[PDB]
């Protein structure tokens, strides 16, 4: 692996992962608050075959992590179709801005 | 001896190239650093803060920046600024207080830019709600929130008009934004569709002429928006690519991944092989440089594994950036002919800038 | 699935060490990186602004944090601060007030550090006249200033009493303070001369027992406080050096170079050979182990490029630290053995320390 | 040959060297402001073979220069010797206390 760029769940990760930064793929490192707002990414799952709409929220309020960075742009688009979009920072609405890393949430069958 | 401040940068302003380093590492910390272009030296540095934008003043006196703040940088109130700086002696002059809302994001050209007459500073707000913001230099106001432009990205300004600019919209058409002599909107219009956003996205930084721009596709075509008259005429697609270049699957792909050398008309594009799928932000096999008239290539040199460009009309070059090191090219023929390289000009850009000579 | 916050460290208290990175390069940004010293594993992180310090509270419940502020970073008022974190949550709770000439500088131990009893932080000033200052953590206070310290640098928290510390000073000579239980000096005396300041420098990190202190000096020499009672009594110099050692110009190097095994009075030194002027912060080639008791080495091993250092008194650890990556040995037995390298801890780190377990 | 740590008056200097950074030996790069205060280095000339003492006063107010970095440590020493000590920020009584490079300001002979 989850720790990997290469991890099917993280087709669209611009960011540190946050599994790598003392959080996991669906939770936060301690101290460092989810974003309400995320970009999506439709990604491949090569174990089933199917395709799975997963969020991309990242935890912010903390500096960041460092640890971990990919820059995946599977089925990401411009800011036109902006929450496909991976070139924003999603923390940009919370209480703090600054950026940490990201999570890759999954929501369901695409 | 004695130690001194006070100094102003030691290079003349038509040296002067303007690195944004964004720090992504250390993101609190970005800055822009000042370089010669013409021997690679250092010549100072501005600090942006958190995720800084860059531009310089049309005027070349002032650059501007962009940033957020907070009181206790991870915790405390926040305050999105512009600030006023001098250029020569690289020092602060003013802050422009902004809503809470301005673009947080990689350094693509079109998030932060001015009119052509340099009165006002044209923004990207996202909130996530995206609107355009106006400032006023001058008088050091917000003087609005274009809310009209919801649902669309970037601005492009017109250089053949003193306050107007275009962005981008979902519909995959453009939006024209008219402004008044106090910065608010006077009247705007909507050009007909011209990509389809699901079939052929375009990338958003535009090759500009004087009163047309052009956009690459992810798949290698070519759209052109004319605003020489009234409104905006739209056409395209037309391929980059011949049957090859197919065969090899070569597609554009970068950041600031374009340009145009307005005299000549030629269009200078990152390219790489094997596209699929996920490829659109590759560095740069190739630069290709396509004429915008007859529609053929005209050259292709190596990429040097580029992500972002800019093109000085006045000089006739073209600077290449891949994160951390600037190529300086003469264009002033259809091959164009590599300079030097400056090494280490960033830990993390995509974004570099000449200051400006002339430009009327 | 759901992104949830509010996690506590997933890892015990018993496993965590404070890296603490400067990040030089973008001094602005530094941090505490925490670590599981058990399997390497990256745990979280505390931001501390320009040029943080970082100690965690003696009871282990919480990371102290001191940093400077200024509205617009660059310019704009200026606020020092220390700040109290949740060692489990790793949140903010409170910021402490202090007068604006909290020391900036690199992080050796005796800048930032706390009584013994834990209800005091006591940390170096320098605007730059020297003092020491005083934070009531329970009252969320700065209570206390002891301009006596002046010309004096870095604290020495006395393990044997709840809230002494001495202070190293420019006579070569040790003060000594004692505070009240609120904080206020309640006493002080000043030790003899024990050292030269122009002919035998020490390094300021100390080999801290529980009722004496050594210190090295460039020359590789050691120096001892012993304050088993009220006056401080100084002693010293005797060599870290025999005369083969002497032939090579060994000398110790580095930044948090020493530490003390205090169940067996092994003292732990960087050292380095072709010693001179200048060299005084150069990267350890080997570590020493002294016997303190007989004023003798009894073993040398690699010393991995390390130049900071600090010891777990329970577990038998030490730690290396190089600026980049952290070693974790064993020190049960005289000769350290190397169990692992935590790699790419930090950019550009100068202490480490353990999250304590004494209470 | 200035842009070297192993320039004769850098002799005990920490930190990024001015001269690396849009300034020079003697003048802090544009919109930085001079530290009134500084350590002091003893410095060998090996051109006249005399001995000169150097003040290293920081240039402040912007972020770390990052180029040039030295570490260079003859006769320096620790706190208690304060204004011979470089392992702490000389903008510290400045204005904006934020270090950007190291200045070498020759005062005289030793
Ligand atoms: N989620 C990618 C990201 C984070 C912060 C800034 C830019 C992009
Ligand atoms: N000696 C320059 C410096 C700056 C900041 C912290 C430590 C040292």
């Amino acid at each position: 692996e989850v720790n990997s760029c290469d991890y099917w769940r993280h087709c669209a990760v611009d960011g540190f992962l946050c599994s790598c930064c003392g959080g996991t793929t669906t939770t936060c490192p301690p101290g460092s608050t989810p974003s309400p707002i995320s970009w999506i990414g439709t990604c491949h799952n090569p174990h089933d075959g199917k395709d799975y709409l997963i969020s991309y929220h990242d935890c912010c309020g903390k500096t960041a992590c460092g640890r971990c960075q990919c820059n995946t742009q599977t089925r990401e688009r411009p800011g036109y179709e902006f929450f496909l979009h991976n070139d924003v920072n999603w923390c940009m609405a919370n209480e703090n801005s600054t950026f940490h890393c990201t999570t890759s949430v999954l929501v369901g069958l695409a | 001896e004695v130690l001194t401040g006070g100094h102003s940068v030691s290079a003349p302003q038509e040296n002067r190239i303007y690195v944004m380093d964004s720090v992504f590492m250390h993101l609190t910390e970005s800055r822009v650093h000042v370089y010669d272009y013409t021997n690679g030296k250092f010549l100072g540095m501005v600090p942006t803060a958190f995720n800084g934008h860059v531009q310089v003043s049309n005027d070349g006196k002032k650059i501007y920046t962009m940033t957020t703040y907070h009181e206790r940088i991870t915790r405390g109130k926040r305050s999105d600024v512009v600030e006023v700086w001098d250029a020569d002696k690289l020092t602060f002059e003013k802050e422009i207080s902004l809503p809470p809302k301005r673009v947080q994001g990689l350094n693509y050209d079109g998030l932060f830019r001015q009119t052509t007459d340099g009165k006002f500073i044209v923004l990207q707000n996202a909130s996530p709600a995206t609107s355009i913001g106006i400032v006023d230099v001058a008088k050091g106001d917000y003087v609005e929130d274009v809310t009209a432009a919801a649902g669309c990205w970037s601005v492009i300004p017109q250089p053949n008009r003193p306050r107007s600019f275009m962005t981008i919209c979902g519909d995959g058409g453009l939006l024209t934004i008219n402004l008044g002599e106090d910065g608010k909107v006077a009247s705007q219009s909507r050009s007909k569709q011209m990509f389809s956003v699901a079939d052929d996205p375009i990338f958003i930084a535009p090759a500009l002429d004087k009163d047309k721009a052009h956009f690459v596709s992810y798949y290698g075509n070519v759209y052109s928006a004319d605003f020489s008259g009234d409104e905006v005429k739209v056409d395209g697609p037309w391929s980059l690519l011949n049957d090859e270049d197919k065969a090899k699957n070569w597609v554009p792909g970068g950041y600031n991944l374009v340009g145009l050398h307005r005299a000549s008309g030629r269009m200078y594009v990152f390219m790489h092989p094997d596209g699929k799928e996920g490829t659109h932000k590759f560095p740069a096999a190739e630069i290709w440089v396509m004429d915008t008239k007859t529609k053929q290539r005209v050259a292709r040199i190596p990429g040097r594994d580029a992500l972002s460009m800019t093109i000085d009309q006045q000089r006739n070059l073209m600077l290449t950036l891949d994160g951390g090191n600037v190529n300086v090219y003469d264009i002033s023929q259809p091959e164009p002919k590599l300079l030097r390289t400056i090494e280490g000009a960033a830990e993390a850009s995509l974004q570099v800038q000449f200051h400006p000579v002339g430009g009327t």
